[PDB]
């Protein structure tokens, strides 16, 4: 049979009996209200469930369901702008069916609507006889304006097609393909579903070399990631993080968003819930919502601690399916310690060994092989393709303690560190980013691709890092030199790292000609900066040797309007000026600048 | 003194009103008892026997 | 709709184990069950089942196991878990920890009947929260204020006054009167000695409050597990109030430390092995169902906003109580043993101490335009006078610039006028933003470098 019962209650603990062929880790419903656990172990004809939900009220002889099947994600159309929990519960439509304010014990909505109808076009050319492969695309469903929603023959299903359904509209439980097998038939509809702890299989794993441009001066030249790319951020609460989030959501290169927020405050994941419907883009000269190419897993701090730990696996299982269509997706985690804490809590449930500082066993390769989801890929099946996961997760180091395990773990395994600090916010420093502590190790791997595209690039960010870097040394000096003694190359350091500062690493979001700031406008900047730096050294270096000296006095009071000009640089704005005119205007400030130091030498 | 006096007075309507509302007590009593007791008693008087719905041949 | 079925009645008693009793034979056992127990001399206890397997179940006996018997003792099983009554009759009444009343007052009639464990509020359907709570305390309301919907921990030690500032708040909150009868307190005391009980039941009543005010108190040496019961029984009253009656609820929940130590105990009698630190391995699971029944939500205009009061042990930030209560909470409240030791009340540190969304409580409309930049320039201000207030004692007074002179001027008058308050004086935050502008008034209006042009022309200047 489909039941087991209700042997015994003791907390979370279940125990059931007739449970002869029910599998390690597969989901069952527990009595009359339905609610769901996890087999947890197997003895004789008996199973030991762990239920999400709370047993009270449960009876000894009461059914016990068995599910077939692992936790898995139902994948198909409807998940764009959806909102779901770690377990994938609908939230708006269990809000929508229910009118309540709360999620009812044992609720049984399925994740993607059975009553939509969607528009499908199948692939053409195939036909009756066609052999077709796992990853194969037999139709595409138009889903909105923006995401074109591909249908897939799942991994590990092959065959011959005895049926294709044709041009229409279907609900998501409609067969639209038939195929065989060794005589053995199996049908389709447009929702496919896999387990959350399996990896989605590729026909190749690719080294990433294309950039994660973000629209942020920092990040995107100083501290760059590429598409298929880690990174993490520090998670709290003065830092400032929503400018990564919001500005991945509007102007990254990503063609889906994947967020999860993974047991946060109430009060936090309402912010969140509440602003991200409310973000729009531009696409074809028309604004369009951020929820057409967006879902949203969110979790309380009250939920299931089942769903708070499953949540970045089915967020990553999420990121996974578009990757498979040849989408590029940015998956970002709200704060993985509150993933660690919940791995930590059902440790405790499961009663294991504490090992390091209480967190199981397992918790640094559970990390590793999460992180090990990320990449861009050759895609699985016929239509040659590629696609990519990017992650970005948040972590919270107690008081600022990197030696915490989780943090410890991550900043082991991630290959970007964007720091976002309180004390540059509290400067209004904005983007907060700290520019001594972030790092990027992707820097090698974009080599090709920025000497390809831009060619003087690489020289300028390596010039501009040892001015920042140069300027962290001479404040110590200075704090006993008393500035005025100081060599004149060394002021013009100094005043270049504060010219750099204030006009290329600050960038006010607020502002229609810095929202976004695009790479030629990036490089276009710098260029100059550094240009103009290595003019003010060669007059100082020049002269200072053994003539009437230049010195940084004199070139503030001979070229005051090119340094004004050189701060106005970041003003230009890149819809309202033409890629050209700004480049023209960038080129007229080398040109003045040139002929400014040619009149003092 | 000037606060407290007129309002020393004043404060005899509570009393007034604790009549009052009694009073409504009363009255919303008396018109639906019956109908109370004829349900009550109809509830107690149709048993209906089963047995749990855990049970099995 | 109705349960409808008679009770059985067993004398099958197996065993008697600490504060579990035993049963076998029992048909089809419910987890989490309520039973009545008889025993021999007729005296009457209750209990919940504890554990069920097969035809066994085991109970947790509120009331002690003494004179239980294997022969004479009877078990009366009730068929359903613990409900509650509940109804807006409620405030103006005092109950104990199991929901039986303590004031004379006749027993509730239900309005409805609730399970006392709730259900999660949907994040979908949870709105962000708003305008202030107005506790009267300028400590709060001026520098730590309290959105409608927030969560915020006082944070204190045995022997610091935080029962006394608990029952102030009690008094005094309420909405901030701009240019209500939608107000309600349900007050939850948790291990209580009978001193303090007495104390905020006298200081309710004497103080004439009590219209607003649903009072649970669970003493010291009642039932561990009426003090699990208590502060689900304050929350799903709070929730009647809030989410059906549209009130908004200020809740306190008084001695969190106390619930854990009951939490402790019933863990161990289920033969559990000791967690980090010897809690449950489970408890921050356990005190976000608590901390979480709170907030605002849409289409409804009522809310729960929560004031957990916490003691730590060694004053340490660090323990399991107030670390695992910061992750979940928003804010932090910060009682002070060297401001209880110099005589200040009440003894709360504004450096320390932080409401996270306070930005979203204040300002035009919800509180005063300035209020934003008083609060900020008088942290400053503060923070600047602690330390010439130290190096005071390196260098010497004749040592001090005049600058410095005015921060150690203001340092005395801050402490004395704006943190210094009457435990039955009662502030609105106008009162608090104008005993602010008096202070500040200490300085040239140019080391005023927190408040904007604007704010200083409108505020600074005195006038008739």
């Amino acid at each position: 049979s489909t039941f087991g019962y209700v042997h015994g209650v003791s907390g979370p603990v279940v125990t059931a009996c007739d449970m002869a062929g029910a599998a390690m880790y597969e989901l069952v419903r527990v009595g009359h209200s339905e609610l769901v656990g996890e087999i947890i172990r197997l003895e004789g004809d008996m199973a030991t469930i762990q239920v999400y939900e709370e047993t009270s009220g449960v009876s000894v002889g009461d059914p016990v369901l068995r599910t077939g099947k692992p936790l898995s994600v139902e994948l198909g159309p409807g998940i764009m702008g959806a909102i779901f929990d770690g377990i994938q519960r609908p939230l708006s439509d269990i809000s929508s069916q229910t009118q309540s304010i709360y999620i009812p014990r044992g609720v049984n909505v399925s994740a993607l609507s059975r009553d939509i109808k969607w528009e499908f076009i199948p692939s053409k050319n195939l036909r009756v006889g066609s052999h077709i492969t796992g990853g194969d695309i037999y139709g595409i469903v138009n889903e909105n304006s923006l995401i074109k929603h591909k249908i897939m023959l799942p991994p590990r299903s092959r065959g011959s097609v005895t049926y294709i359904a044709p041009p229409g509209n279907y609900d998501a439980s409609d067969v639209v393909l038939e195929l065989e097998f060794e005589g053995v038939k199996e049908k389709l509809s447009m929702v496919q579903v896999w387990p959350v702890r399996q990896v989605r299989p590729v026909t190749e794993k690719l080294p990433a070399n294309h950039p994660l441009l973000t629209g942020q001066r920092v990040l995107d030249a100083l501290f760059p990631c590429v598409q298929g790319g880690t990174t993490a951020i520090p998670g709290a609460f003065g830092c400032g993080k929503t400018v990564i989030s919001q500005s991945l959501s509007k102007y990254s290169n990503s063609d889906v968003i994947i967020y999860v927020g993974c047991g946060e405050r109430g009060n936090e994941m309402s912010e969140v819930l509440r602003d991200f419907p409310e973000l729009t883009m531009e696409v074809d000269g028309k604004v369009e919502s951020i929820m057409k190419r967006t879902a949203l897993v969110a979790n309380t701090s009250n939920m299931p601690v089942a769903a708070r730990e499953a949540s970045i696996y089915t967020g990553i299982t999420l990121s996974e399916y578009f990757r498979d269509m040849g989408y590029h997706v940015s998956m970002m985690a709200d704060s993985t310690s509150r993933w660690a804490e919940a791995l930590r809590e059902i440790s405790g449930r499961l009663a294991e060994m504490p090992a390091d500082s209480g967190y199981p066993a397992y918790l640094g390769a559970r990390l590793a092989s999460f992180y090990e989801r990320a990449g861009r890929v050759k895609c699985l099946g016929n239509p040659e393709r590629e696609g990519s996961v990017s992650i970005v997760g948040a972590v919270s180091p107690p008081g600022g303690d990197f030696s915490d395990p989780v943090t410890s773990a991550t900043l082991g395994i991630v290959q970007v560190f964007w720091g976002l600090d309180k004390k540059l916010a509290q400067r209004k420093h904005f983007p907060s980013v700290n520019w001594l502590i972030s790092y990027s190790k992707y820097m090698r791997a974009l080599d090709e691709y920025y000497d390809k595209h831009f060619t003087e690039f690489v020289p300028l960010r390596t010039k501009a890092k040892e001015i920042l870097q140069e300027e962290e040394d001479l404040a110590e000096i200075v704090q006993l030199v008393g500035k005025a003694s100081l060599a004149e190359t060394d002021k013009i350091t100094l005043e270049v790292a504060k010219l750099i500062k204030d006009d290329f690493l600050q960038q006010n979001g607020y502002t229609p000609y810095d929202r976004f700031c695009p790479f030629y406008k990036t490089v276009g900047m710098l260029s100059n900066m550094i240009s103009f730096y290595d003019m003010a050294r060669r007059a100082v270096e020049t002269t200072a040797q053994s003539d009437n000296k230049i010195t940084w006095s004199i070139i503030r009071e001979h070229m005051g309007e090119i340094l004004y000009k050189l701060s106005s640089m970041k003003f230009k704005d890149p819809v309202k000026d033409g890629e050209a005119k700004i480049k023209a205007d960038y080129a007229q400030l080398l040109e003045d600048m040139q002929n400014a130091f040619r009149s003092l030498e | 003194a000037a606060a407290l006096g007129s309002h020393g007075s004043c404060s005899s309507e509570v009393e007034k009103e604790t009549q009052e509302k009694m009073t409504i007590l009363q009255n919303y009593f008396e018109q639906n008892r019956d109908e109370v007791l004829d349900n009550l008693l109809a509830f107690v008087c149709d048993i209906r026997p089963e047995i749990h719905e855990n049970y099995r041949i | 709709n109705y349960l409808s079925q008679p009770r059985l009645t067993y004398k099958t008693v197996s065993g008697v184990n600490g504060p579990l009793v035993i049963l076998d034979h029992v048909k089809f056992p419910r987890y989490a069950e309520i039973v009545h127990l008889t025993l021999p001399d007729g005296t009457k206890r209750s209990g919940q089942v504890l554990e069920v397997s097969g035809s066994k179940a085991v109970v947790q006996v509120f009331e002690g196991t003494s004179g239980i018997d294997a022969k004479k003792t009877s078990c009366e099983f009730t068929g359903d878990i613990l409900r509650t009554p509940v109804s807006e009759d409620m405030l103006g009444r005092v109950f104990n920890g199991s929901g039986k009343p303590i004031d004379r007052g006749p027993v509730v009639l239900a309005e409805d009947f609730l399970d006392i464990m709730g259900q999660p509020i949907n994040p979908q359907c949870r709105i962000y929260p708003e305008e202030m709570i107005q506790t009267g305390i300028s400590a709060i309301d001026g520098m730590n204020s309290i959105a409608r919907g927030q969560k915020i921990p006082i944070f204190s030690a045995a022997g610091l006054p935080h029962n006394e500032i608990a029952a102030q708040i009690c008094r005094q909150a309420g909405l901030v009167k701009k240019s209500e009868e939608n107000f309600a307190i349900v007050f939850a005391a948790m291990g209580v000695n009978m001193e303090t009980a007495r104390f905020f039941k006298s200081d309710f009543e004497e103080n004439g409050s009590m219209d607003n005010v649903c009072l649970f108190l669970n003493l010291a040496n009642d039932p561990t597990i009426e003090r699990i019961i208590t502060p689900r029984l304050a929350l799903t009253t709070a929730e009647f109030l809030a989410y059906q009656c549209e009130k908004h609820v200020l809740v306190i929940l008084t001695d969190m430390s106390s619930y854990a130590e009951a939490l402790r105990e019933v863990s161990a009698a289920r033969e559990e092995v000791p967690g980090r630190r010897g809690f449950p391995g489970y408890m921050y699971t356990d005190l976000a169902t608590i901390y979480e029944r709170a907030g605002r939500v849409e289409g409804r205009n009522g809310s729960i906003t929560q004031i957990p009061i916490l003691t730590m042990p060694n004053d340490d930030i660090t323990h399991p109580i107030p670390d695992l209560t910061g992750y979940i909470t928003e804010g932090q409240i910060y009682v002070d043993r060297q401001l209880h030791n110099r005589q200040i009340y009440p003894p709360i540190n504004v450096l320390p101490s932080l409401s996270r969304l306070m930005k979203s409580a204040i300002g035009e409309g919800m509180t005063r335009k300035d209020h934003a930049d008083v609060s900020n320039q008088l942290y400053a201000c503060y923070a600047i006078g602690k330390d010439v207030q130290a190096m005071k004692a390196v260098v010497g007074e004749e040592a001090l610039t005049s600058d410095d002179l005015l921060y150690l001027e203001f340092l005395q008058k801050f402490e004395k006028n704006f943190i210094t308050q009457g435990p039955y004086e009662n502030r609105t935050v106008y009162e608090t933003l104008d005993i602010g502008w008096q202070l500040l008034r200490i300085f040239p209006k140019e080391m005023l470098k927190r408040i904007p042009q604007s704010t200083l022309s409108e505020f600074y200047p005195r006038d008739s």
